[PDB]
RNA sequence: UUGAACAGAGAGCAUUUCCGGCAGCAGAGAUUUCAGCUGU
């Protein structure tokens, strides 16, 4: 009779030399591993609880802030850690966000500096030294656009006349500014929107639809010759710089405070307006928004895109900011602070990992876009654990017990009470429109994505 | 764990190697448990290059068994499926992992290079170029890697431009060992010899000289002298003029012994103008070396170079027609030397007589030679 | 059991492998360590009787404060427990809830009586001596540690005659009279 | 990609008894591709499996397998396995209930009299020998060799690694059967009271008290698949219990008389129950069919056990008898005791042994080795059973070579991923799904408006009333069943219009009868 | 982008290749500041691609004086020309991380396609490789680095002070 | 902004241009592997 038993042999399972690790034999039988749904449910629940205890999003404020509340912010789209901010008392500052300290400050204007951006100024007589000088220009309500250079310690190649290399001049005030991402060009909105270049001391072209003023401006990031602007007649106007002309405008219900273009989709933009939500619009069809981001409770002051194009940040007049996944339409996250008042400017840093907010008490604050995410480099075991936990929270996302935990935040008292009376108001109007629809004959079902456009020039067929 | 990743990367080749009916499941489980042992020893702690080497030897043995079993079972020499390159690719990756972990044993680096070269048509010479590039980056001072790199790319591929670039970069890195200098003058003489032999061959079927070798000879003398005077008397120059002249004399002895070796292994290149190419080293050594090699000490070296300049046409066989042509040149050399020297006169006379007697009916013409050099 | 890190101790706070809430702080173990109680179930056998006394004391304090039934039975139970020795004072009736206690019933055990009468240097020595059969109450030898000694019955706790311990204390003071064997 | 052993690694799913969305269509196509890739690559690991299972095979027709002696096995197998086949002769305390840790490293024996010893049976290291002089009944490890629970005269006690008493449980009044649920950290307790108690060992909290309502619990086993408890009563009834429902999940009528023993396969598919009516019965668990009914055993089977490779070890007093491939569907796998004339379609015993002096107390297979530890009246005996253990364990579920640091970190990690006691269901894959209420099509709010519309117009369309139909034998007409199932004294508008539509139906049936 | 790293040390020159960038904006945070102390995470940032050792203590003292007064020596020229790719001089230079802001100009004077960075990111990368030292080099140098440090410090000091033994 | 020749990198993308078929033969290195001509 042949016969054979289990010969475990102890050389394959506990190692000979003491310096090396023990063997881990695997056996992928589901008989060996029994509770495959419950075990990863509890791992997804422990991941959501670990996220809710690791959510420490406030990095730090930078510097000492300003004196009179930050109303303009501009990142530069080529360096990771440099940031220009301007306040109401005319002072602008250039910031190193690594050390959280200003390269330089500038008493730029006398009024409010109402816009500022950054440039690589293509002069055709001089050569731009972009490895030691940074350039920011800035418009105010004292009818001036000024262009400044900054001494920057980022390369150590060299070894110098920092401020105010030139002063463009308008006859009326300015209200917004944004620079083209090539070809020495910028545009300033104000009493009317002008286009400029850094060589000529006067506007190249006036590109105004009608005699109604312009409140904001953004250039496109790819297809760089497409401008967009917000006018105080609740209007959003697109301009093209091939045709050197406006292109199409829409009139909404309330006033668009800001625009930002999608850096990864080149025809989509997001508007941030005074009814308390944001609108994701396609340039090729402005007859309908392709999303509405709804969760704010007062007027949305500024919006910005992640450089990955996958989520937006959105600061509003209720003293809180909100981060939104682009495909959802409700807030993924809310950041607030008892010290932060009336966040007027929000940018999304080029790392896609930090969020810069300028409030109006004076302070500019860094936040993490993902609160539970730390910025060290990770060994492969902890990186694998973190993305395993992300995939697991993703596929158990809608279970009631982990949804009530991942959904949870502490919102201030004012925003919570405004939220619940907003809920009972919306439920009341849905009740009344359901009754009215039960009776009356032809009540059209208007979409939420169309419920906020009062009209559109150049009708669609 | 990463042993799990590597072990389940090993499974498609044995899928294919069981489907092609040469191995069975019970023997491929045995090669997997041996390979499990080896992968765990590789990527655990306390690892050794001998663990890498034994894994490479085991994988080569199962490759040879796979080839033998293929020829015996399927009676083809390759199944043109996955299981005839996957195992050599595995050996190449074990080598790459080992050289990334322990980049310090040139035995393992050279086993990598030998297996990669001997893999044949299936490898790529740019794949050999990559591991030559990273090995020369890690060991720039080790000079045999520069010689081996340039030897592979001249004695196999015949790439003269890249070979010149390799030798110039190596001489940029360590311009201190004379071995790289000698292999560079050897390469330049081999290149110019192949150039003039392809000229002779195109003539026989149907300007650019050894002055390259003389110029690199000149910079060889200059930089080897500079590096020996900088190497010895190391920290400072705190040494009085006795020790400075002692040092400078010794560097002249060092450099001139290396040029003696240069002419000694220079004579065997006799397909170019060997007389001109040795006489230019003679005239480059004949000049002043700033510490009176002729007019003071190293007079034995002056006598050695005088004997070389005398026999520089008499480098001949026992058929001594050149001696019967220009032995009066050697007599005038001995007369011009003994017109000045005192004991080197008798030394050079006895040495030239002993050299001509040792090197040179046939004894009757040799009796004429003995009467001449008596 | 491995001194959890901060995220683990925050994530599983109620985990404890030793101290549970049904344990009641290990007080059976605590007072049986104090009074050196052999078997595990003596604490709970005494706890049943303390619960009887306190259940009757509750249900008897829930009577009206002036009737002679309540006053007679409260005084009668108070007298019985003082005479037995569990209660140390028969004055106030809040002793029938507060001062009635397994430790009081355990202080009345034979080795504790012994140790307080200076008859052994510790309670474990007293346990060893009455296990070895040196101690008699009255005439008859008492052999087990759990024997409860009332107030009038602690006057007769002595050693047996022909005890080696009795012999060595008498011969320490050299009052040993070998006529009566010690 | 084909993988001859995929259906072990396959995973069942929900079925209804394709889409127009482009993004959802491609998402489901990616999900099906990933499921197929994952099943195939997970099933290709059987090359990487290090060891092979044991066996013994007859190689002749005169050589039967049940007549192979344990000394002959110990001569035929190696010295390490022959030394694992231990035998402790502990005569003075009672019959020894045996228990192994879930990796086979530690052994926990209990004498009936008082002698409980936890030990490393394969080294010579005992780490607790405590003589609790009241009659102990059973014990189990909790999550380790570091804690064990013993069921004493009445109360269940919990002891640490070296044997100091940690806990006396004031509940668990008379346990006779303890079993630990290791993924849920639950000590489960049943006995002479008709109560089943689940006690969380980590927090310390009594999770559940359930009335069996069927007298003392005669047998008890745990499904390793879904952690439901099969208790066997004096009715001949097995009942499957969970700590959520205060009623048994299922009640099966296994035997006549009482139920002496229950064992469950580790795949959670088969259950062998022995009754006191000399009847072994193999049960399907998932579909609750009765696979085999071996009636008229020569003496009642006092124990059953099922190995990790599916052997069936029955014990009838002095005798231990093991059958191979008995837990299968076909009638040729019914375990016989002889093959009448050499029938190959009769499952004769795989091996048998006779403990000639005594009567065995319990059976337990050693987890990852080829041994069967039977505890009997004079101590412990391991039997070398060659087909009887998972040769290829997973070393990150539970490791027989695990060190002290690995024990510490695995204890903290399994404590962290402890499953809640509410997730115990009859099937484990029912905690990701949706309700079996809450309609299987998701609703798009147009139909919610439509549902509220017909809820407004339930009156005057009678959509909440049975429809009028005359030809349906009006003694069972639906409308009169409404009228009779309602309470016969209240009057609401719903039942008034049912009475109206019933009179309409009676008049239509009257005129149809008249024209017929 | 901090693509390459130049670490000077008494045994020779080392060129490292930066695998993963550390955070720029979160560079003052606690985890980013102590990942350069943990070696298991620093080896995720820095990989050694080249090490040219010196010819002896004489060339060590020559290169110590050249590194001290901020000049590119010939061994520096050799190792940088071996290791750094031929980038453009007008568009996207290759980025070398040094620790000496007045050695940078001497590096761009010799290689115009190299922009040099010594700010706080390059400083803590440099002090990470200083903190770990012999572990990064994988065994490829002769001579213990602290013994060569003792010799080079004594030689540098006696040179700088003109210590005569007469 | 384009064009030109030059110097290259291994860091991308095709496709039927050949080879990973067989001998005869000489050559190469330490009895195994390596290197080209005339046809299948």
């Amino acid at each position: 009779m042949k016969i054979k038993t289990i010969k475990r042999s102890a050389d394959d399972y506990v190692p000979v030399k003491s310096t090396q690790e023990s063997q881990m034999p695997r056996n992928l039988n589901p008989e060996l591993h029994p509770f495959e749904r419950a075990r990863e449910y509890t791992k997804a629940l422990n991941a959501t609880k670990l996220e809710r205890m690791f959510a420490k999003p406030f990095v730090g404020q930078l510097g000492y802030g300003h004196r009179d509340g930050v109303y303009a912010i501009a990142k530069n789209y080529g360096s990771l850690n440099k940031l220009a901010t301007g306040s109401a008392d005319g002072v602008i500052k250039y910031w190193n966000m690594s050390t959280r300290e200003e390269f330089v400050s500038f008493k730029a204007h006398y009024g409010l500096v109402t816009g500022l951006c950054v440039t690589q100024p293509r002069f055709h007589d001089k050569k731009p030294d972009l490895k030691s000088q940074n350039f920011m220009l800035s418009c105010s309500d004292d009818k001036t656009v000024k262009l400044w250079s900054i001494n920057v310690d980022d390369y150590s190649n060299k070894n110098n006349e920092e401020g105010l290399i030139r002063t463009f001049d308008g006859e009326s005030a300015f209200q917004g500014i944004d620079s083209h991402r090539e070809n020495s060009t910028f545009a300033t909105g104000g009493a009317k929107i002008h286009l400029w270049d850094v060589n000529r001391l006067k506007p190249v072209s006036d590109l105004s639809w009608g005699a109604d003023n312009i409140t904001s401006l953004k250039f496109n990031q790819n297809e760089t010759d497409i401008l967009a602007s917000t006018g105080s007649d609740n209007s959003i106007v697109l301009y093209d710089l091939r045709t050197n002309s406006p292109t199409q405008k829409i009139v909404q219900t309330m006033r668009t405070n800001a625009i930002c273009w999608n850096p990864m989709e080149a025809f989509n933009f997001v508007t941030a307006n005074e009814d308390h939500n944001a609108y994701y619009y396609d340039m090729r069809n402005l007859s309908r928004s392709l999303n509405v981001f709804k969760d704010h409770v007062s007027a949305v002051m500024d919006v910005d895109f992640s450089p990955t194009g996958d989520e937006i940040v959105t600061g509003s007049y209720d003293k809180s900011i909100r981060i939104y996944k682009t495909n959802h339409g409700h807030s993924r996250e809310i950041y607030h602070t008892k010290r932060m008042q009336h966040v007027f400017q929000v940018k999304y840093s080029m790392d896609s990992k930090y969020i810069i907010s300028g409030s109006d008490d004076g302070n500019v604050r860094l936040w993490r876009s993902k609160a539970w995410e730390r910025s060290n480099v990770k060994t492969t075991r902890e990186k694998n654990k973190l993305e395993y936990d992300e995939k697991l929270k993703e596929r158990f996302r809608h279970m009631p017990e982990i949804k009530r935990i991942s959904r949870h935040r502490h919102v201030p008292q004012v925003i919570k009470k405004a939220q619940e009376i907003k809920n009972i108001e919306l439920s009341s109007i849905k009740r009344r429109e359901a009754n009215e629809r039960r009776t009356r004959k032809d009540m059209p079902y208007i979409s939420e994505r169309k419920k906020q456009i009062v009209g559109t020039v150049h009708k669609y067929e | 764990s990463k042993t799990r990743y590597y072990l389940e990367q090993c499974i498609p080749e044995m899928d294919d190697l069981v489907e092609k009916g040469l191995f069975t499941k019970n023997e491929v489980s045995l090669i997997m448990k041996k390979r499990t042992d080896f992968e765990h020893r590789l990527n655990s702690r306390g690892s050794s290059i001998n663990d890498y080497i034994k894994y490479i030897n085991y994988e080569s043995n199962v490759n040879k068994l796979r080839a033998k079993r293929c020829k015996r079972i399927l009676q083809v020499k390759k199944t043109n499926s996955l299981s005839d390159w996957s195992i050599q690719q595995r050996i190449g990756f074990i080598y790459q992992r080992g050289t990334n972990k322990f980049p310090q044993d040139l035995k393992f680096w050279a086993m990598y290079l030998n297996y990669m070269k001997a893999r044949g048509n299936q490898t790529s010479y740019k794949k050999i170029h990559n591991i030559y590039n990273q090995l020369l980056k890690l060991h720039p001072t080790n000079v045999d890697i520069w010689i081996s790199c340039a030897k592979y790319e001249y004695e196999v591929h015949a790439n003269f431009k890249s070979c010149r670039n390799i030798f110039q970069n190596g001489l940029r890195f360590n311009p201190d060992v004379p071995k790289l200098w000698y292999e560079y003058v050897k390469f330049e003489l081999n290149f110019i010899t192949k150039l003039i032999n392809r000229r002779k061959v195109m003539g026989l079927i149907n300007a650019l000289r050894g002055d390259i070798a003389l110029t690199i000879f000149d910079v060889c003398m200059k930089t080897l002298g500079k590096h020996y005077i900088n190497k010895h008397k190391g920290y400072y120059a705190i040494s009085d003029s006795k020790m400075n002249i002692e040092l400078n004399k010794e560097t002249l002895n060092y450099l001139f012994s290396e040029s003696l070796r240069y002419i000694k292994l220079f004579d065997e290149f006799l397909d170019l103008e060997r007389d001109y190419l040795i006489n230019h080293v003679l005239q480059f050594w004949k000049n002043d070396m700033y510490d009176l090699s002729l007019r003071k000490d190293l007079p034995e070296l002056y006598l050695k170079t005088v004997m070389i300049d005398i026999t520089l046409n008499i480098r001949y066989m026992p058929v001594e027609k050149l001696d019967i042509d220009q032995l009066q040149l050697s007599v005038k050399k001995y007369f011009a030397y003994i017109s000045k020297l005192d004991s080197a006169s008798v030394k050079s006379l006895k040495n030239e007589y002993r050299s001509y007697l040792q090197d040179n009916a046939e004894d009757d013409p040799r009796y004429k030679i003995l009467d001449l050099i008596i | 059991v491995r001194k959890l890190k901060h995220h683990e101790q925050k994530l599983l706070k109620k985990v404890d492998f030793l101290e549970w809430k049904q344990d009641q702080g290990h007080r059976d173990t605590q007072v049986m360590r104090t009074y050196h109680i052999q078997n595990r179930e003596d604490y709970h056998k005494y706890n049943r009787i303390c619960g009887d006394i306190r259940r009757l004391a509750n249900k008897l304090s829930l009577l009206p404060p002036t009737d002679p039934f309540r006053r007679k039975h409260e005084q009668l139970l108070l007298d019985k427990l003082y005479a037995m020795g569990v209660l140390t004072t028969k004055s106030k009736i809040s002793d029938l809830e507060n001062k009635v206690t397994v430790s009081a019933i355990c202080r009345r055990r034979l080795p504790v009586i012994m140790h307080r009468l200076k008859m052994a240097e510790t309670i474990q020595d007293a346990v060893k001596f009455i296990e070895q059969g040196h101690v008699r109450v009255g005439p008859n030898l008492i052999n087990d540690p759990a024997y409860l000694v009332t107030r009038n019955m602690e006057d007769y706790v002595t050693w047996v005659d022909n005890s080696k311990i009795k012999k060595t204390l008498l011969r320490y003071r050299n009052q040993i009279d070998d006529f009566d064997f010690s | 990609k084909e993988r001859e052993n995929q259906n072990k690694f396959e995973r069942s799913t929900y079925t209804n008894n394709q889409t127009k969305d482009k993004k959802l269509r491609a998402g489901l196509k990616k999900i099906d591709e990933q499921y197929k890739k994952a099943v195939s690559s997970a099933a290709a690991t059987d090359y990487l499996l290090p060891e092979s299972n044991g066996y013994l095979e007859p190689e002749n027709e005169l050589e039967k397998t049940f007549k192979v002696q344990q000394s002959e096995i110990k001569s035929s197998v190696d010295v390490s396995t022959a030394n694992k086949a231990l035998d402790l002769s502990l005569k003075e305390f009672g019959p020894y209930h045996i228990k192994y840790a879930k990796n086979g490293t530690h052994l926990l024996i209990t004498g009936r009299k008082g002698h409980v010893a936890s030990m490393d049976w394969r080294k010579g290291q005992l780490r607790a020998e405590l003589f609790l002089n009241e009659t102990c009944h059973s014990a189990t490890y909790l999550q380790n060799e570091q804690y064990f629970a013993v069921a004493q005269k009445k109360y269940t006690f919990i002891y640490d690694h070296e044997g100091t008493e940690l806990h006396r449980l004031k509940q668990h009044i008379e346990a006779r059967h303890l079993d630990f649920l290791p993924y849920h950290y639950l000590l489960v307790t049943a006995g002479e009271t008709g109560w089943l108690k689940y006690h969380d060992v980590s927090t310390g909290q009594l999770v559940s008290e359930l009335r069996t309502k069927a007298g003392p619990t005669m047998a008890m086993a745990q499904n390793p698949w879904n952690a439901v408890m099969h208790l066997g009563h004096s009715n001949g009834t097995v009942s499957l219990w969970s700590p959520s429902m205060p009623e048994p999940l299922v009640k099966l009528l296994s035997a006549r008389g009482p139920v002496n023993s229950i064992a469950i396969d580790r795949s959670g598919y088969y259950m062998a129950t022995t009754g006191a009516d000399r009847s072994m019965k193999i049960w399907d668990i998932r579909n609750f069919k009765q696979l085999h009914s071996v009636e008229s055993l020569p003496t009642p089977g006092t124990n059953v056990s099922i190995s990790d490779t599916g052997l069936l070890a029955l014990s009838r007093g002095p005798h231990v008898t093991l059958w191979k491939d008995a837990l299968k569907l076909s009638g040729d796998s019914k375990p016989c005791f002889g093959s009448m004339g050499g029938n190959p379609h009769r499952n004769t015993p795989y091996m048998s042994h006779l403990f000639a002096g005594n009567k065995v107390e319990n059976l337990g297979f050693v987890p990852f080795e080829d041994l069967l530890g039977v505890g009997h009246q004079t101590g412990i005996t391991n039997l070398i059973v060659p087909g009887a253990g998972e040769a290829n364990y997973d070393a990150l579920e539970l490791n027989p070579f695990e060190t002290k640091k690995q024990r510490q970190e695995q204890e903290v990690r399994t404590l962290l991923n402890k499953l809640p006691a509410d997730t115990i269901t009859l099937d484990p894959n029912s905690i990701g799904s949706v309700d079996k209420r809450s309609s299987t099509i998701r609703l798009n709010a147009k139909d919610l408006a439509q549902t509220t519309m017909d809820a407004n117009n339930k009156a005057k369309t009678n959509s909440d009333i049975p429809d009028v139909k005359p030809d349906v034998k009006g003694k069972n007409s639906g409308l009169r069943s409404f009228l009779r199932k309602k309470t016969q004294n209240v009057i609401d508008e719903r039942k008034l219009r049912v009475q109206k539509q019933l009179d309409k139906e009676k008049n239509i049936r009257k005129r149809n009868h008249q024209i017929k | 982008p901090i693509e390459y790293l130049l670490f000077e040390e008494p045994t020779g020159y080392a060129v490292f290749k930066v695998k993963l960038q550390q955070d720029d904006i979160g560079s003052r945070l606690k985890e980013v500041q102590e990942q350069i102390n943990d070696f298991g995470a620093f080896t995720k940032l820095i990989e050694l691609v080249s090490f040219a050792p010196f010819k002896g203590a004489a060339e060590a003292l020559e290169n110590a004086n050249d590194i001290s007064e901020g000049l590119v020596s010939e061994s520096l020229k050799a190792i940088l020309d071996l290791n750094l790719p031929k980038a453009s001089s007008k568009k996207k230079n290759i980025t070398l991380a040094i620790s000496d802001k007045n050695l940078g100009p001497s590096i761009k004077e010799e290689f115009p396609y190299v922009d040099c960075i010594s700010n706080e990111l390059a400083q803590d990368l440099i002090r990470g490789v200083r903190l770990h030292g012999e572990k990064l080099f994988k065994g490829l140098q002769s001579g213990d680095l602290e013994r060569a440090q003792l010799g080079l410090g004594h030689a540098y000091s006696r040179a700088k002070v003109k210590f005569s033994v007469q």
